[PDB]
């Protein structure tokens, strides 16, 4: 076996306590440890998942297994792709980790139960959210189908079918398979080989990464000096990178808490990389990779970093405060259990704006009727025109609006 | 599209306890 690391990014979306970890338990192996000191930084799960061709009725293509003994051919399997899952939950109060998992996708999977209720507006709203993130890669699936009636889900997929041809995603497939009972995969599998293709990349582009998750290695049971440096996740876009680069974490740091500031951006050498299973030399990007580097293990532990950006030395981008937004209204709003109307933008009001992976929070000051100008509270840098997610407050919780660009 | 569907439901309704 070789070990070629990731090359795509395919992502899960649901409800809790519905059905998404256990359907990634059944596509991989090796249990994940995502759900303080342990894996606890922010509601975004990742794990892996295989592609391997096994071609030497129409349905059957390949096992998950390492070795394939169900079907009957007893040979070894061709290595294609090698994949990173992005598991996000849908959670009514926490949504900034998803979004950030949304803009390293290049593939969404939409999971539904059967037993449950039928009209709901936060699959709607994701799917909206979906189509919005540069999304044609639409895959519908159906969870708890194994106790369900012979003629309903056949009813709910109709149903289903009448909802969805308006959109954004055109031809998209819908599979249905059990997660508990472990059937019919195999078809899934077939369909990731045959719908999504992969991109043009190559080491033209200057280098972009995203930290999503934050990791320390101190575990009991050794004595005093057993040491090893602090390890952060950090998911590639485009951008490909190789040992002996200085990686740094842009936005910066109060140094005294009284005194002026003027200390630059935290600067990191990477110690020893994580990926997939163990250690390797160079990094290509569309997966998340925990690089460990020269950051302490006291820092990365809690909520202090959460989905930000990363450049590295040589490369110089630009970190903003007064931040210029056309935006795009709908009609009626998503995301609300009864349906309300959209408001038009009032002056002197709180609300948060999505910019990529960042959950910061706006002041509207001056609207004419395309062009919007905020203000910001925490930092935000800015490259070229990124994914952005505006949401705004009625009552109680965040509501999405719609679709923004920035213009410059 | 609303072809590669009706097989698969059917291996399905097939293979069961």
């Amino acid at each position: 076996i070789i070990n070629r690391q990731a090359t795509i990014n395919i992502g899960t979306i649901g409800h809790v306590a519905h059905g998404k970890s256990t359907v990634v338990r059944a596509i991989s192996g090796v249990q994940t440890v995502r759900f303080l000191e342990r894996n606890i930084t922010i509601k975004l799960g990742y794990a892996n998942a295989k592609i391997y061709k096994c071609q030497e009725s129409f349905k059957s293509d390949k096992e998950i297994s390492p070795k394939c003994q169900r079907p009957g051919c007893p040979g070894r399997y061709k290595l294609v792709r090698h994949v990173s899952f992005v598991d996000c939950p849908g959670h009514d109060i926490l949504m900034s980790t998803m979004l950030s998992g949304a803009a390293v996708m290049d593939a969404a999977l939409l999971l539904i139960a059967g037993n449950e209720s039928c009209p709901q507006p936060q699959t709607s709203e994701h799917l909206a959210a979906i189509e919005i993130m540069k999304l044609k890669h639409v895959i519908i699936l159906q969870n708890k189908v194994d106790l369900m009636r012979e003629e309903s889900a056949l009813e709910h997929q109709k149903s289903i079918l009448k909802f969805i041809r308006g959109t954004i995603a055109d031809g998209a497939p819908i599979v249905p398979i059990s997660a508990q009972l472990k059937y019919n995969i195999d078809a899934v599998n077939e369909f990731i080989v045959k719908t999504i293709p992969v991109p043009p990349r190559d080491f033209m582009i200057s280098p972009r990464l995203i930290v999503i998750r934050s990791f320390d290695v101190n575990k009991p049971g050794a004595e005093i000096e057993d040491l090893k440096g602090g390890v952060a996740g950090g998911s590639i876009l485009n951008g490909v990178f190789k040992l002996g680069d200085e990686i740094e974490i842009r936005p910066g740091i109060v140094t005294k808490d009284k005194g002026k500031i003027q200390c630059k951006p935290i600067f990191s050498n990477i110690v020893s990389l994580f990926a997939e299973q163990n250690d390797l030399k160079f990094a290509v990007p569309g997966g998340l990779i925990g690089v460990g580097t020269k950051v302490d293990p006291t820092l990365c532990r809690a909520d202090r970093l959460v989905g930000q950006v990363v450049g590295a030395k040589g490369h110089l981008p630009n970190i903003y405060t007064d931040i210029e937004i056309n935006y795009f209204l709908l009609r009626r709003l998503l995301g609300v259990k009864k349906q309300a109307k959209v408001r038009k933008l009032e002056p002197n009001e709180v609300l948060m704006v999505n910019i990529g992976s960042t959950a910061t929070g706006a002041r509207v000051v001056a609207v004419k009727a395309d062009m919007a100008r905020l203000q910001l509270t925490s930092p935000a840098c800015t490259e070229i025109n990124e994914k952005i997610a505006l949401s705004r407050r009625i009552e109680k919780h965040w509501r999405l609006i719609g679709w923004a660009t920035i213009k410059k | 599209v609303g072809l590669p569907y009706s097989e698969l439901l059917s291996r399905f309704f097939n293979i069961l306890r």
